[PDB]
């Protein structure tokens, strides 16, 4: 797979440590050479132990090696295309024609799918075989589920965004509240549902749904380890304001809003405020939901397209 | 805002 | 020591895989039996497959597993006990008096040392042996070094609380640009160096040095996979701004600091705010920069101490 | 601020 064993000799030698200083109660000096000349594969265990000796982060060291995925694997590659084939819908068709199928492989593939179906509403392009599909795939997908790992929030973050909220709602629900932290891509998108569902909450005026959204995001704040999304606080915040605003009727509220959203445009996030300014428009005018012609994703950051 | 996420 | 193999029975159940789902092409059903059932060590390359036949993030897997730093790993606990000491002054000693000799050990066991030194300061603790080492514990950490990792960031960024800026100066300029993310926590320390240093040359009025800092962050923003943190997005901008009012001297860039300094308390981070506020009356009164009262930390999150 | 890191 990937070359682990360069990686760990790069580190070695630039830390000037000796191989004497790595093998030395791990291993014997003569199957080590085939470790770091990455002709011997290298279990957890040891890698895990070399992270120590070294005293370079166990997770940066994989990054070093080319775990910096997200395009190295099969379903990585196909997820940053769909950010491509947003600025080039006539590349729509033939992908979509390959993905489609193979939608129930893995949840990865899933997540895929429903990516594509939301080019295909923002380019009002037609994807018939989606409205005759989704509640059963959702039923087979989630039916007998038991505890939902990163990649469940991701579908459900992005299955938000071309499915009415009632029929979503409840696949939600069972996913809340979070108790422990499982990585900084699992508290991303954990925090994303919440985000989107509090978006919808809001927007189509279910004051009672948002109150539970806005609960769930403070629940976060109290597990150490979760790492919360800056910008997630921030827009999260300004909903939250919003949310009083609709209740409380305090202009106060409604001023925190602009202020929030305005933070973001002093801060070179124009594409994410401009997107934010639209939304405040439309929640002025109680305008229900609906895909709006700024398409906002998260990858590594949070960008607009 | 309605944001779809790729891990 | 990690249950790789019981959390990937977990997964494979909860999703309802068989292992023919998972072995099949990668390894004989007989010893597959072993990894699961942790008795056989797993590699790397395995995992990776069974991550990918499973269709949950890899890393995620290996969190699920024990992966969750912090748990053991032995300078792990040292790093959390870091935060409990500032709580609870009474255990420096002890503790101190045990990895102040073993600060070489690693470039983890230095950093935990900067910090034991960052509450001794903090605590007007006594700790002549740090001044009559630091100079040639530096020089023998970086003289001859190349290329610098996630650790070292950490360190050069603890570094520049407990050390006049003039010595860490040297240090932090052959560490940058950056060119490339190795990974979030990497990203995380990368900024913190930046986010520190734009401090305290606002701070001392090193103009020309917080504006080395300000682009250097700005080009991080260029290099897709960085992943920035949107808290350091909004405190470094506000150093930004208050950089701007020390130049260009116009009102509007000096009320967008106060305004990105308010936002922080509208959202919930009063203890950051205050921190926050701390050090503005003490830029406008031309103060230059002294470890203050309020410590702020960053583990999981962006936190103050008391 | 100057903050400390701790991965």
């Amino acid at each position: 797979m990937f070359k682990i064993g360069s990686v760990l000799k790069q580190i070695r030698q630039e830390l000037n440590y000796h191989q004497i200083d790595l093998y030395s109660g791990i291993m014997s000096k003569s199957v080590y050479i085939k470790v770091e000349a990455d002709s011997r594969p290298i279990s957890v265990e040891e890698l895990s132990k070399f992270s120590e000796r070294l005293g370079v982060n166990f997770f940066e060291i994989l990054n070093r090696a080319g775990m910096n995925t997200k395009s190295v694997n099969e379903t990585g590659k196909e997820k940053l295309l769909i950010s491509k084939i947003f600025t080039n819908p006539d590349l729509f068709d033939k992908n979509f024609q390959r993905i489609e199928p193979k939608r129930l492989t893995s949840l990865q593939y899933f997540s895929i799918y429903l990516g594509y179906i939301s080019i295909a509403h923002h380019y009002n392009i037609e994807v018939p075989t989606f409205n005759k599909t989704i509640t059963s795939d959702l039923k087979h997908l989630y039916d007998k589920r038991t505890t939902f790992f990163g990649i469940d929030y991701e579908i459900v973050s992005n299955l938000l965004n071309v499915l009415p909220y009632e029929e979503v709602s409840s696949i939600i629900k069972p996913m809340y509240p979070i108790v422990d932290s499982f990585g900084k891509d699992y508290d991303l998108t954990i925090q994303t549902v919440l985000k989107n569902a509090l978006t919808i909450s809001i927007m189509n005026r279910n004051l009672k749904e948002a109150q539970y959204y806005i609960n769930q995001f403070e629940h976060l704040k109290t597990i150490k380890n979760i790492s919360i999304n800056g910008y997630y606080d921030l827009e999260i915040n300004y909903l939250k304001q919003i949310y009083q605003f609709l209740t409380d009727k305090n202009i106060d509220s409604y001023l925190n809003a602009v202020n929030i959203i305005n933070i973001f445009k002093i801060i070179g996030k124009e594409d994410i405020h401009r997107s934010l300014v639209e939304e405040l428009t439309k929640i002025s005018a109680k305008e229900k939901f609906t895909p709006p012609k700024e398409v906002t994703m998260y990858y590594e950051n949070y960008v607009a397209i | 805002l309605v944001t779809l996420v790729f891990v």
